[PDB]
């Protein structure tokens, strides 16, 4: 629901007084209100607009007297009567246009990732491999193979250079669902600040118990930015598949070669392994090595201020009048909402050492149909 | 987000409306809470997942349960009375073939298949 | 339940009203808050029931507390003032007699008597 | 200056026209992406200056790089296709006349050449 | 920021415009650069903070510097010129009381002040 607020506080009051037949004839009062006024969406999770004007002054009051026949009349501590009004606004500025676009533009993440390796085509099939080639040594012995120099110990560490890479494409995985959730990634610009000055002159700042002249001068400053959050498209993701198996199959590679020879090596979880790298061979074909992403709303915020300080003129003033020095500021902020044409953006998933851990692994030097 | 308020037909179809109300909501689970002069309404759910098995398939489990406290009377101590059912499937199957299921079992089940039960038939 | 909004009415009839809304639930406990300037509100609503033992009646008891505490201003330093009511009946036990009871204390209590208590007599 | 795209017409003039986009910027030194299904194009621009010796010429290099890469498919692996050129003179030189050399050089590299330069023909 | 061009004249308001081009910027440092047949303009502005003492006041430091270099010709060798104003003043003081130091400096010198001043006197 869209919500219009009003609030106001006190900044100075003081008290004028004029005297004739020793009586106050006049004794009127003078009030400066601080004022501020802001609207807001609330009750809807998503993003609202909104904008708040607001004011403030800052007033050092006047002093003095002066005496006639049976007559005076002061105005000691008595703010000045223009604030009264009190109205005031920015300076115009050069007008923005199509920061949405630009913004949008900058800000795609999009970028080349590291090209996908020969073997990723036969990564489905590396649970075979290990089973049978397992099977047939311990079938005829160890003596398999020798024309190969392969053996016991160059086949378990290529199971665990799969273990690892297993493990590090499912922390990445893990890592890009966490990304998915608390709005994707965010990122921010800065478009520019504009600052300007100028002068005024002739500002009369009372017009009772005499008259008072000052100077005027005005300061204007604007920001202007915009965020955006890039969020990946829905089912576009990995596998997400937890894994406490490999802390099993480690626990078991630690047994060594002769653990192994006896019944340990019927204990391996080979179908878990032939699901996840099946579904991961799949998945990294399907796509190139990236997640596509999509943007959500682009918005931008532009807050503007201005400073009005003044200076008491004295040569237009009567004599007994002292001080009246005072400053007023100006503060506006706006939130404004924007949305541009369909895109869509890729980010690479795994780079270098992710990819290069099982790139010569020992085991394909041996002739396909002895395994097939 | 079932509703602040379940309802609870006992005896099937017939009538006997009782109606419970939310009380505690955390974790993925739910229980209400009804008193009476002789007897207390309460029912549960519950989501979970089991411990997996290093060569396993995840599943989730889902049941609720039913329960009925009888104060104490003369000299007979108090008791209760319970009935839940649980479903069983693996992390992203097919929900129209488990849901499927399931109805099965609430046809099956009627005030003559419950009298063979309570004889210990089996 | 209690409502969404829970409204307290200081002075009693015919004074101050400030009002509160739900901020957090678990375990049977639910309270709420409110900002101002020079101090602040907190409401809470709590149940709980006693352990099971061998040999002797079980009991359960229901909490509601009202607190503000004043920002601390020069010398002066940060203080609170608080009070709750504490209901405490066995499981199986009529309602009415319990709700009468309490509605004695509620029309016991008024302002002049509690003026008398700050007045240390007893 | 190079503005936020940079456009680029392969095939010579009246080709079909891509535009990439501004992604990076330190020292001098920007480059250009865009991303495509099939493929990739990547254009950057570089600046350098020789250190200062006791008693030699100064000279200035500029690079400018276009590269494309296509993506593996069945069994073939990615490959990459890219051409750049540098132009090189002393710091105090006169710009029109190296831009007259500049000219020439473009001017001499065209389709019929580049046909016979793949060839071996030397 | 101010922009991608700076404009300088020569010989104060009286002409010569030159117009510099942006060609680099690293982390509120910002150079400009334009070459020339025998001449080449460069300009550099800079912002910093000194180094954190544990009981005194931070500064801040504003930094514009002009330079230009002549080309060798005949038997005279390389040589350049430049110009440049430095400011200090603490963090956070009031920037327009700092903004009439500075320029009231900048009103001082006139190009009869240059012709005394780079006759040695003081
Ligand atoms: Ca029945
Ligand atoms: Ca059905």
């Amino acid at each position: 629901m869209a919500r219009i607020r009003n609030r106001s506080s006190i900044a100075s009051s003081g008290m004028s007084t004029f005297y004739l037949f020793g009586t106050p004839i006049v004794n009127e009062e003078i009030i400066v209100r601080n004022t501020e006024w802001c609207s807001d969406v609330i009750g809807n999770p998503g993003d609202n607009p909104l904008d708040i004007h607001k004011q403030e002054w800052t007033i050092k009051p006047l002093s003095g007297q002066i005496i006639f026949g049976s007559g005076t009349y002061r105005s000691l501590q008595c703010p000045p009567e223009y604030c009264r009004g009190a109205s005031l606004s920015h300076l115009s500025l050069p007008s923005q246009s199509g920061l949405g676009t630009t913004a949008l533009a900058r800000t795609n993440p999009s970028r080349p990732a590291f090209n996908l390796p020969a073997f990723i085509g036969e990564l489905r099939d590396l649970p075979r491999m290990f089973k049978i080639a397992g099977d047939t040594m311990l079938r005829k012995g160890a003596n398999a193979f020798l024309s190969y120099q392969f053996g016991w110990k160059p086949l378990i560490s290529d199971i665990s250079k799969a273990l690892d890479f297993s493990a590090t494409v499912r922390t990445r995985s893990d890592e890009w669902h966490r990304l998915y959730s608390n709005g994707g990634l965010k990122r921010r610009i800065n478009l520019g600040v504009d600052i300007e000055q100028k002068k005024e002159n002739d500002v009369v700042l009372h017009s009772s118990n005499g008259f008072v002249v000052a100077s005027h001068t005005v300061i204007t400053v604007r920001k202007t930015w915009a965020t955006v959050r890039w969020r990946p498209d829905a089912g576009s993701l990995p596998p997400i598949t937890k894994s406490s198996s490999e802390k099993h199959a480690r626990a078991l590679l630690g047994l060594g070669v002769g653990g192994l020879i006896e019944g340990a090596w019927q204990l391996m979880p080979w179908s878990w392994m032939v699901d996840w790298f099946g579904n991961v061979g799949t998945f990294l074909q399907a796509s190139n090595n990236t997640i596509g992403a999509s943007p959500g709303l682009v918005n931008i915020m532009t807050t503007t201020t201005t400073n009005h300080q003044f200076s008491v003129k004295r040569d237009l003033s009567d004599g007994w009048i002292k001080g009246g020095d005072c400053s007023a500021t100006v503060t506006s902020k706006a939130r404004s909402q924007s949305s541009g044409p369909t895109i869509t953006a890729s980010i690479p998933n795994l780079s270098g050492r992710q990819l290069s851990i099982l790139g010569a692994l020992g085991i394909q030097r041996v002739p396909r149909h002895l395994l097939r | 987000a079932l509703g602040d308020t379940l309802t609870i037909t006992l005896g099937g179809s017939g009538g006997t409306a009782k109606v419970l109300r939310k009380i505690n909501q955390d974790g993925y689970t739910s229980e209400y809470y009804l008193p009476e002069t002789s007897s207390s309404f309460r029912a549960k759910v519950r989501h979970t997942k089991e411990s997996v098995k290093p060569n396993q398939v995840q599943y989730e489990r889902h049941n609720v349960e039913f329960t009925e406290t009888v104060y104490a009377s003369g000299s007979t101590p108090e008791f209760v009375r319970q009935a839940y059912v649980v479903i069983r499937h693996k992390v992203g199957d097919v929900s129209a073939t488990v849901s499927d299921l399931g109805e099965a079992l609430s046809f099956y089940l009627n005030e003559a298949l419950y009298g063979k039960l309570i004889g210990w038939e089996s």
